[PDB]
């Protein structure tokens, strides 16, 4: 039931009320993935390419 | 002042973002030119706007902003819309083929070919700030650009901007609205992916806001255009306090410190009130307890949950317009003895409050009524954990058949990238089991 | 902005080929002279999909016709819009196929095939981004089902990472009484099976019963069939030649539609069903058009729906209607008949709207599934072919053109694979 | 033609609620994994509330009020009653109760040794058996730290009311129908689930005679259904036994306190519960147990979310389920029940 750091100015205000107290990869590393996924398509492509030509 | 830049990925995150700086203008008496007349400074200055609008010698204010999007369709309409002049060409960034409503094209195949261009964009605006915060990111979470661009997005930013914080604004999928059977899949993969990088994420459940749009705006059937104008006034009612005067959330690092106890545990629940429509004939303004009593109405919220089943780790009350802090304490008084409102226990039960003076704007023509007073409740519930819990099993039941999956295998990624990312959300339902459920 | 490649072979694929762009050509406001004479600027948006420009303002359809043999491709060229065609997009031989898939695919059209392709790359050359090429053709005969299947073999290995999409007629006794046809359906459909990324089965056993048993005509001509299969042609790419937000591309379109790779051969349907130079009085309501597009009636199929599952489902609506009452429409369908969609793959029923009708209507809509039902239509075909295979009968056509039986064996297990795939889903 | 699914096929109610939604025709029964349904007979643990209500097009509602478990445990329903304002220790029908951890438990010594300076208690927990009544609160202690979950401490009612001839203990079993509107609705035909062998104040270990249950009456008395069929009498016979012994009625001796306890049960987890303004709509079946002193005092035993009904009364419970607690929200082309109005 305590109002805490009223702030006031003259577009508004702002205060908390307390009701009751308590009881990354790296660069190297994301270009790794991204090429390993493109190697994975490339060789997926190259399958498909090998066996139209058969 | 510290500056902010906005990322907006895809075309629910451009469009989105085309709402929120058609209303950015119109609060800050910005015109479609760029020309700002209260701005007694030319050329430049420190004010609150200036966090969100940067200045030239002729006295232009444009966007800290970028869109990025994989196609260009939806982003020549803004080169071409009535804020073509807002933003320099350098901004607008599109390829010309789109990611296909598949993450895994989005973030492997096309997003490597265009990371480079972005981040170099976004350099240069970067450049242009002497103090700049982070990010506002955004995106979809069922497009193939707004899930798979953005998680690499995301993961590029953390590695040139370490120290950057950066807050997402995502939509999550609903059938009512939504273009693709897999938006499940892209749903779960870019959350796996950008989890540990983002710092406080804002959920949109498309579901809800169509359907508040339906019940309160009284639309039959709710366009893109209803969804994002409604969305942008939630989004201006976030954002308002790092563009205007005040002190409360002065800076992105308060919004992980008011809302966010656990890194993981970062998706707030936004409930925003009231909404009123246009074509009513007159309307009785709602006072100070009835639209704070609203905040606790699921129907009111950006995702339907029930907060009742869950607890609350923070609560911060936005308010815009008629309010002063003794009518607000005497609503929150009558709901705390009438709703069933329960905090974790290494939680104090409290309220951070934030008043604006100033009154919702609406855009002219538009659906929403203009209103004396409004609000916007932030609060960390676990009750949030419902829509992580439904878009998984919609997950499972596609997965289990290996349904679409061939899709992504397709684009390079490797099959085990689905079941690392749903064991990711595994963990993050259990993560708010234990916070929120006991016996 | 994404251009697509439209290219019809045989004497099938260049007479619904050719219908099917006079058709679209007057939705767009395009006359036989290739000059713009619309009203709406809705036509315009994205003429570019199936359309070139030039100088004067001229659209030029971007599309190649195919044939073994002159007849056809006379005939399109004398009647309308048979002038809209790039003169030099016209690719025919002399001796012909002989209804011989073998002939179509490993000799009379290996020798004219090199020419097509010259003339495909010259218009993907053209394309700012070409997104795919769409094929139409029979199975039934030698050139569209031989040579048909030789051309997107050879297109996908020029072009690996575009979409293929194909118009597939499949033949029928009915309609057609040439004893091989099951042999050239079931080699073509091994092929579609490993090289299409979507492909649309019109059946004319199908199409065939709509006209005796619902437009009552003793007597149907291909000009009637060809009068369906024009209105489901125009309706299956609406979603690409004109603004909107669902299928609005070939990979959109496949990546909704697809769930397993070989799993893609959609049962197309419509409503109402019409025949030509006959007026409709009456307007069908959201109502009637939903229950009749998913009537087993309404299928080009002939398949029914009731014997399987539906997989996925893309609905389209023409016209000035309730978005609202469509949406109630759609979902009441699927509320009634639940059973009928797989539950493993959640909101597998997409729909979508536009507001320039097609001619003729004031409302239409037009049915897109991937059915566990289609086994049907492949076990069909299947049985017609065992029954002369299993003798050998008719044979020597085929190993007279340097065919082996051990093709015709592989053929058939590829076939009889889709089936049983088709089954195990039809059980999961 | 409305749809459902059956998640709990172990429920004897729910299944023939299930047999007379089919029997009308208008009802169809789909897979229990299929989204598209109109109503939910969920399973007992672990219902995924947070499913329902996301189908366009369907107006969803199940068998099951989330939260209701609050009620429905005995750990839960003793520190709901305390905790309560509502309730609270302005309640005159609920047996002193703590609850212990293998906590109250100092209180309950508390309690122990003022009784000490009638003092004769009973341990129990939510997990037929897993009982023992004491006088020694070192016996209850050793047994729940014997027995692995939580138990509750109760005090026991050394005086019950019993009937003759026989001399014997019993228990009231009411059945409550709380609808989407929240209404409560009290079934009209309860039960008396009694004991065979005569009330003993001496030995306690002999629990037959102070354990009403119909599956330990059926399995450790000899005297089974000899006073009365099943160990089951119904309102008519003991409404005639409480005038002709007593002189006055179920009514006004019992009923009266009944129709109060459950209406303060429910109206206290209302606000906690009610489904009235949510995406998705709840009603639930709930089975009150009542005991009765000397006096003619009604008390309130606990609260169970998932009861059975009487072989007898299946017929009509379950019809008048499908009448208020369904029907009501689906139409299709007197009342045996009780409005507790509030
Ligand atoms: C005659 C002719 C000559 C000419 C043949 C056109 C065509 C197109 C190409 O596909 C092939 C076919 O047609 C092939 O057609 C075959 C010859 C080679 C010719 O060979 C090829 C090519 O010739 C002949 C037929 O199959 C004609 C069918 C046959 O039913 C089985 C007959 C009953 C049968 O006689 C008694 N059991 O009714 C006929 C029913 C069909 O009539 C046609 C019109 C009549 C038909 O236009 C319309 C369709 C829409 C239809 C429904
Ligand atoms: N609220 C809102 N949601 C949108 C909007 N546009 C798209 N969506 C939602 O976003 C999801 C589809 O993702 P998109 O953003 O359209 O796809 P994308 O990011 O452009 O990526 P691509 O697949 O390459 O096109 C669907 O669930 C839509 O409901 C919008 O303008 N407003
Ligand atoms: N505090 C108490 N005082 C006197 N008798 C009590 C009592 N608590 C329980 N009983 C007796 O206990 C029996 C019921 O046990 P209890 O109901 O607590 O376990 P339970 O939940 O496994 C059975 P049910 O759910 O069917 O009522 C009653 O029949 C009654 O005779
Ligand atoms: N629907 C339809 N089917 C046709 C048409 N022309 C031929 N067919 C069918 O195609 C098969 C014959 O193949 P066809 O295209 O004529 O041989 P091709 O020229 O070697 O490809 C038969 O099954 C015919 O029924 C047509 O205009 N419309
Ligand atoms: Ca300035
Ligand atoms: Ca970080
Ligand atoms: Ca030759
Ligand atoms: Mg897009
Ligand atoms: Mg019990």
């Amino acid at each position: 039931m305590e109002v805490i750091e009223l702030n006031k100015c003259t577009s508004g205000q702002s205060f908390e009320v307390i009701l009751k107290p308590p009881s990354d990869p790296s660069l190297e590393e994301i270009q790794k993935k991204l090429e390993a996924a493109e190697e994975r398509r490339k060789y997926q492509e190259a399958e498909l390419l090998k066996h139209l030509a058969e | 002042m510290r500056e902010c830049i906005s990322i907006h990925v895809g075309q629910a995150g451009v469009q989105i973002g085309n709402a929120c700086w058609e209303l950015y203008c119109l609060e800050h008496g910005i015109q479609p030119d760029g020309q700002m007349p209260s701005d007694k400074t030319i050329g430049g200055g420190d004010d609150s706007f200036n966090t969100f609008f940067s200045e030239t010698g002729a006295g232009k204010h444009v966007p800290r902003a970028v869109f990025v999007d994989l196609e260009p369709t939806v982003i020549d309409e803004v080169r071409t819309g009535t804020y073509r002049q807002l933003f320099h060409p350098e901004q607008l960034i599109t390829g010309k083929e789109d990611a296909a409503n598949n993450y895994a094209r989005g973030h492997y195949t096309i997003g490597k070919e265009i990371i480079d261009l972005v981040l170099d964009r976004i350099r240069k605006l970067a450049d242009q700030c002497t103090g700049l915060q982070g990010f506002l990111v955004f995106h979809s979470f069922g497009g193939g650009t707004g899930s798979g661009f953005t998680s690499l997005l995301m993961e590029r930013l953390s590695v040139d901007y370490g120290k950057k914080s950066k807050l997402e604004f995502s939509i999550y999928p609903a059938p009512q609205v939504s273009t693709a059977v897999v938006e499940p899949y892209n749903s779960i993969l870019t959350t796996h992916t950008t989890l540990e990088h983002s710092d406080c994420a804002f959920m949109v459940d498309n579901e809800a806001i169509y359907d508040i749009c339906r019940r309160n705006l009284d639309i039959e059937r709710p366009t893109y255009t209803n969804l994002n104008r409604l969305i942008s006034q939630i989004v201006s009612s976030i954002t308002a306090s790092l563009r205007f005067d005040g002190a409360l959330n002065v800076d992105l690092t308060e919004f992980q410190t008011n809302l966010v106890p656990y890194p993981r545990i970062h998706f707030p629940l936004a409930t925003y009130a009231p909404v009123i429509s246009a074509e009513k004939a007159y309307h009785e303004q709602l006072s100070v307890a009835e639209i704070t009593n609203a905040c606790f109405e699921p129907a009111n919220q950006m995702v339907k949950c029930d907060p009742r089943h869950g607890k609350y780790m923070a609560c911060c009350l936005l308010y815009r317009g008629d309010v002063v802090p003794k009518d607000v304490n005497a609503a929150i008084a009558t709901i705390k003895t009438k709703r069933s409102i329960q905090f974790v226990d290494w939680c104090p039960t409290g309220f951070k409050v934030g008043i604006n003076y100033q009154p919702p704007t609406v855009v002219p023509g538009g659906d929403l009524a203009k209103v004396q007073r409004a609000v916007c409740m932030l609060s960390n519930t676990t009750a949030i954990a419902e829509a992580w819990a439904r878009l998984d099993h919609k997950f499972d039941l596609m997965y289990a058949k290996r349904a679409f999956v061939h899709w992504y295998v397709g684009e390079g990624m490797e099959e085990g990238e689905f079941s690392e990312a749903r064991e990711d959300m595994a963990a993050l339902e259990k993560d708010y089991e234990e916070v929120g459920v006991d016996s | 902005m994404r251009e697509i490649v439209h290219i019809q072979a045989g004497q099938c694929g260049n007479q619904i080929g050719a219908k099917f762009w006079e058709v679209i050509s007057d939705e767009h406001g395009i006359d036989p002279t290739g000059s713009y004479h619309g009203d709406s600027d809705l036509q315009l948006e994205r003429i570019n999909v199936y359309y070139n420009e030039a100088t004067g303002n001229k659209y030029v359809p971007r599309a190649i016709l195919v044939d073994l043999e002159p007849g056809t491709m006379d005939s399109v060229r004398s009647g309308p819009f048979g002038q809209i065609f790039r003169p030099d997009n016209f690719v025919f031989g002399q001796s012909g196929a002989g209804n011989n898939w073998a002939k179509g695919h490993y000799t009379e059209g290996a020798e004219l095939v090199d020419s097509v392709l010259d003339v495909v790359r010259k218009e993907s050359e053209s394309c700012d981004c070409l997104q795919g090429f769409q094929l139409t053709h029979s199975l039934g005969g030698g050139t569209g089902s031989g040579m048909g299947t030789l051309l997107i073999s050879k297109i996908r290995e020029e072009y690996p990472d575009r979409i293929m999409n194909t118009f597939s007629v499949m033949p029928s006794p009915k309609v057609s009484d040439t004893v091989v046809e099951p042999y050239n359906a079931t080699l073509s459909v091994h092929q579609l099976v490993e090289n299409t990324d979507e492909t649309y089965c019109i059946d004319n056993e199908a199409l065939y019963d709509i006209c005796f048993r619902t437009l009552k005509l003793t007597t149907p001509t291909y000009g009637d069939l060809n009068h369906l299969v024009s209105a489901t042609m125009s309706g299956v790419t609406t979603c690409l030649r004109f603004p909107g937000q669902l299928n609005a591309d070939l990979r959109k379109l496949a990546v909704n539609m697809v769930p397993f790779p070989r799993l893609h051969f959609f049962m197309p349907g419509f409503a109402p069903l019409t025949s030509r130079g006959s007026q409709q009085y009456r307007a069908l309501t959201v109502p009637e058009l939903t229950q009749q597009m998913f009537d087993s009636k309404n299928m080009m199929a002939a398949c029914d729906p009731r014997h399987g599952r539906y997989l996925t489902v893309a609905a389209i609506f023409r016209g000035r209607m309730s978005m609202k009452e469509v949406d109630e429409q759609m979902l009441n369908v699927q509320n009634k008949n639940s059973s009928y969609f797989v539950e493993w793959i959640p909101n597998n029923v997409k729909t979508a709207v536009c507001d320039i009708p097609p001619r003729g209507l004031k409302m239409s809509a037009t049915f897109i599934g991937n059915s566990t039902a289609i086994q049907e239509l492949f076990k069909r075909i299947s049985e017609q072919f065992t029954a002369m295979f299993r003798r050998k009968a008719f044979l020597h056509w085929y190993t007279g053109e340097g065919m082996d039986e051990m093709e015709f064996t592989e053929a058939e297990s590829n076939m009889n694979d889709l089936v049983s795939e088709y089954q195990q889903y039809q059980d999961a | 033609m409305y749809t459902f699914v059956v998640r709990d096929e172990n429920s004897s109610v729910y299944a023939e609620v299930s047999r007379l939604l089919l029997a009308t025709g208008q009802w169809k029964r789909l897979r229990k994994d299929n989204p598209r349904f109109n109503l939910m007979l969920g399973e007992r643990n672990r219902l995924p509330f947070g499913r329902l209500g996301h189908e366009p097009g369907l107006v969803q509602l199940v068998n099951y009020y989330r939260g209701a478990d609050k009620l429905c445990r005995k750990a839960s329903l003793v520190k709901l009653i305390k905790t309560s304002p509502e309730l609270s220790e302005s309640c005159t029908w609920f047996p002193e109760s703590y609850v212990i951890y293998p906590d109250e438990r100092e209180v309950f010594l508390a309690a122990y040794n003022r009784r000490r300076e009638g003092n004769v208690w009973i341990a129990k927990s939510s997990a037929g058996e897993g009982i023992l009544i004491s006088s020694e609160a070192s016996e209850l202690l050793d047994f729940i730290d014997e027995q692995g979950q939580v138990h509750v401490i109760q005090k026991y009612l050394e005086k019950p009311l019993l009937l003759e001839p026989g001399h014997r203990k019993f228990d009231i079993r009411s059945w409550v129908l709380v609808d989407h509107l929240y209404n409560i609705y009290l079934y009209r035909e309860g039960v008396l689930r009694t004991s065979s062998e005569p009330y003993n104040s001496a030995n306690f270990q002999d629990k037959t005679c102070h354990l009403t249950n119909h599956c330990i009456q059926k399995e450790y008395s000899k005297n089974y259904g000899r006073y009365e069929e099943g160990n089951e009498m119904f309102f008519e016979e003991f409404n005639q036994y409480l005038m002709d012994a007593l002189n006055t009625t179920l009514e006004n001796s019992i009923l009266l306190q009944i129709k109060h306890i459950i209406r303060s049960c429910l109206m206290c987890i209302e606000p906690a519960i009610s489904t009235k303004h949510l995406h998705y709509q709840s009603f639930q079946l709930f089975g009150f147990d009542f005991m009765v002193d000397e006096e003619l005092k009604v008390w309130l035993i606990e609260v169970n979310g998932a009861p059975a009904c009487a072989q007898k009364l299946y017929a009509e419970l379950c019809q008048g389920i499908v009448d208020v607690a369904i029907s009501s929200v689906f139409p299709l082309a007197t009342s045996i029940f009780i409005k507790l109005h509030h």
